């Protein structure tokens, strides 16, 4: 798939 | 010559990080910041080790990549734009070999790519699904109790 922006 | 800055990340102790896992005990690394050259971004990496009940994530391991504060970071252009290439490398015999990995675009409209106001971005962009637990019993990815996971920056 494609990459996401994750928050942490 | 090369232009790439390239890291290669060793995760040690691995066989305890997924003896956690199988206990369901969460296991998030980061990897030590690092640069992508002289001048270069600074950046480190954020493993997980998901939980074996994790809903839409089970047994997965997730990778991301995150912008920090830099000391050339004046010398840079902002939003960060490129391609970074991320690798588990197939530590395997002599003959050839099947690394798993993925290579993303930077999104400038991302806060993920922007510098951070603090040492460290919130805000980092990466794969919850990067490689399933399984498929590191499928070859030797795991060697002296150790992962390679590789970090190619191309700006």
């Amino acid at each position: 798939q494609m990459p996401t922006e994750d928050e942490y | 010559q090369q232009c790439n800055g390239i890291y290669i990340w060793k995760i040690g102790n691995f066989g305890m990080h997924l003896k956690c896992q199988e206990e369901e005990k969460p296991v998030v690394i980061h990897s030590p910041g690092f640069y992508t050259g002289k001048p270069g971004y600074k950046l480190c990496m954020r493993l997980h080790l998901q939980l074996p009940t994790a809903q839409r994530c089970a047994n997965y391991i997730s990778l991301f990549v995150h912008t920090m504060q830099g000391e050339y970071d004046s010398h840079l252009p902002w939003p960060f734009q490129g391609t970074i290439r991320l690798t588990i490398l197939d530590q395997s015999e002599a003959p050839v070999r099947q690394n798993h990995e993925e290579i993303m675009d930077a999104k400038p409209e991302l806060l993920a790519f922007q510098r951070p106001t603090i040492p460290r971005n919130p805000k980092g962009f990466g794969y919850v699904t990067f490689m399933h637990l399984e498929a590191l019993r499928q070859r030797t990815f795991i060697k002296d109790d150790t992962l390679l996971v590789r970090c190619e920056v191309s700006t």
